[PDB]
């Protein structure tokens, strides 16, 4: 069976620490996803519990992260905070399906460009989510968020193994309460937990038409969650030693999200930062995560009236630094295509404020580049008419085409009089196809050889630029 | 750009484009309300490029000896040639579409 209770003294303590670090995360992420803090705190609690009992890698905190929230933020403003519940249930179902089929090993196939793009987009979206707290601006907001960043970045060089964010929140709370500062408090953005999570059957979604609208977000949530769980797992593996079955971990994740959805909760996955803070502080048991969730619930129930008094500047500061911690990568001075994928995801997510779309275009772009690495999909065939005129029959789909490969398939050795270019069986899906053909024709014309284009409009009609 | 006017059933018309402002010069035609279409393009070297879909071997492009002039001879016009003919002077690139450095507002060409 191999089930233990080793090192309770350190596991409990670690769980306490990461719980104190867990409260503001869940509250904030709840606000970011346009929902009550209650949902996030509940999520963190129940997920931590179920993962503590059914998780694969002990000492790994699974609660509520932005990686999940920013994928539901669009579902909640279009259908509600409850289509969210359905989506979390279905998400968990997809995860236990993924674990039952034993498919974790395939997570390696996921392009690094897509992932790093997801991270960047995520972080800058966090930072952008902190902006609507500045549109209605009192200078107390600015002063307390600036002093927040200040105390978070300048205090820990003097202090010890206790969070500077803890001191930030406590101090700013005490100040805001005593001085009676005029600023938005957390209790305004949503209701905070006052009791235990009750069994809430998603009474709000309805069968099929619901399925057709929650399936995509459940898919993306599931995949992102399993990726996060995988990498977090492996990092805990490297930090210590284990033969953790990532399939069992995925299953536990699934069940957790399922019952979470059935108890009015958000969607959750593994948390890198808090898992690291945990293992660093001595947490390596399941009791660590259990005590994390439990002490989280107990403490949020204990400090509730004090909790709702916490100024939004503190939490917006904490989010402001968590964003910074998340974004910064290797901004390389490398494969152009992969960079294209990352920047595509980033820019699209930034412009649309939809992380799911960035993920989507990342997937399809990676798929296209893959098809370009693995197959042909287009070939030219030089044919001679009795006139002695070279006619190049371009057949197939042309997207992201390389100009070099296109030029190499044409003969420029002997400048003929006239050359026919047949596009009757071709399809241009990108402006690069155009550009390539242009380089060819420009080369021929510069060489003194005239070009006759055939069956053209059909090929240039498949252009994506036609929207 | 100059040469717009009215044409009959099998009539003809030459279109001289002047650049008042340099490898290659082009000509496109825009059907009213419909997607733009390529007509022809000619380089300094002497190489031509036609659109055998819109130009069924009827039209004839040539560059004048003058530095800022390109002529497009148009014969055997038909109801579907009725369009606005734009002259482009983009150089060293995009011989075929989407334009480059210079464009010129097009004139109307109507057949009957
Ligand atoms: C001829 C024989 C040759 C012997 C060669 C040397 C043998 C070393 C193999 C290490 O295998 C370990 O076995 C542990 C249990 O079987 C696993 O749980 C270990 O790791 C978990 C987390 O670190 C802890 O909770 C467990 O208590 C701890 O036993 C651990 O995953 C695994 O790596
Ligand atoms: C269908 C395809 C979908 C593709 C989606 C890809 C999702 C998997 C990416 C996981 O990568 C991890 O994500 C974390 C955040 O999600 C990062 O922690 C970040 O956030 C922590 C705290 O929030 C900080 O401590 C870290 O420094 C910071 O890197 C972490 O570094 C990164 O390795």
């Amino acid at each position: 069976q191999r089930e233990w209770f080793a090192n309770p003294r350190k596991d409990v303590l670690a769980g306490i620490v990461v719980a104190l670090a867990l409260i503001p995360e869940a509250i904030a992420f709840s606000i970011i996803a346009g929902v009550d803090p209650q949902v996030g705190l509940y999520a963190s609690f129940i997920i931590a519990l179920i993962t503590a009992f059914l998780g694969g890698r002990p000492g790994m905190i699974s609660a509520a992260t932005g990686a999940m929230a920013l994928l539901m933020t669009g579902l909640v403003k279009d259908h509600g905070i409850q289509y969210l519940f359905a989506a979390t249930v279905l998400t968990g179902v997809l995860q236990v399906v993924f674990g039952w089929a034993k498919l974790a090993r395939y997570l390696k196939f996921v392009p690094r460009s897509v992932m790093v793009g997801f991270v960047n987009a995520l972080a800058i979206l966090i930072f952008m989510a902190q902006l609507p707290q500045f549109v209605g601006a009192n200078w107390q907001m600015y002063a307390m968020v600036a002093a927040g960043l200040a105390i978070i970045y300048l205090l820990p060089l003097v202090f010890k193994a206790m969070p500077s964010a803890l001191v930030a929140i406590v101090v700013l709370t005490v100040v805001a309460v005593v001085t009676g500062a005029d600023v938005k408090t957390v209790g305004d953005m949503g209701t905070l937990p006052t009791a235990l999570p009750h069994f809430q059957f998603p009474q709000v979604p309805l069968t099929f038409e619901t399925l057709a609208i929650i399936f995509p977000v459940a898919l993306t949530l599931s995949l992102v969650g399993l990726l996060e769980s995988l990498l977090t797992a492996q990092l805990i593996d490297e930090r210590t030693d284990t033969t953790s079955d990532k399939n069992v971990e995925s299953r536990g994740q699934g069940v957790a999200n399922i019952v979470t959805g059935f108890f009015g909760g958000m969607a959750g996955c593994a948390m890198i930062g808090q898992s690291m803070i945990n293992v660093t502080s001595g947490g390596r048991g399941r009791l660590s995560t259990f005590v994390a969730g439990a002490f989280l619930m107990v403490l949020i129930l204990a400090l509730q009236p004090l909790l709702v008094q916490i100024p939004m500047a503190a939490l917006v500061a904490v989010m402001m630094v968590v964003a910074i911690s998340t974004f910064d990568w290797g901004s390389l001075r490398f494969p152009k295509g992969e960079t294209v994928v990352m920047l595509a995801t980033v820019a699209v997510t930034v412009f649309t404020h939809d992380l799911s779309l960035g993920v989507l275009i990342g997937v399809v772009l990676s798929a296209l580049f893959f098809a370009r690495k693995v197959s042909q999909l287009s070939q030219v065939t030089p044919v001679d008419e009795v006139d002695g005129t070279r006619t190049y029959r371009v057949r197939g789909q042309l997207f992201f085409v390389s100009t070099h490969d296109f030029l190499h398939q044409f003969d420029f050795t002997h400048p003929a009089r006239r050359v026919v270019i047949d596009l009757s069986d071709a399809h241009f899906w990108d402006g690069s196809a155009v550009g390539a053909l242009d380089k060819v024709m420009l080369k021929f014309m510069r060489q003194g050889t005239s070009v006759e284009l055939r069956g053209l409009n059909a090929a240039s009609a498949t252009l994506v630029e036609r929207l | 750009e100059s040469g717009g006017g009215l044409v009959q059933a099998g009539g003809s018309l030459r279109l001289s484009c002047a650049a008042s402002g340099s490898d290659v010069m082009g000509w496109f035609r825009q059907a009213p309300g419909k997607e733009r279409e390529f007509v022809a393009a000619v380089t300094r070297s002497g190489g031509k490029s036609y659109n055998a879909d819109s130009v069924k071997g009827r039209f004839t492009i040539s560059r004048d000896n003058a530095k800022n002039t390109v002529s497009l001879q148009m014969n055997s016009l038909k109801p579907e040639d009725t369009a606005v003919y734009y002259c482009a002077a983009g150089d060293t690139a995009i011989t075929s579409w989407y334009g480059y450095d210079y464009w010129g507002q097009g004139t109307q060409v109507t057949v009957s």
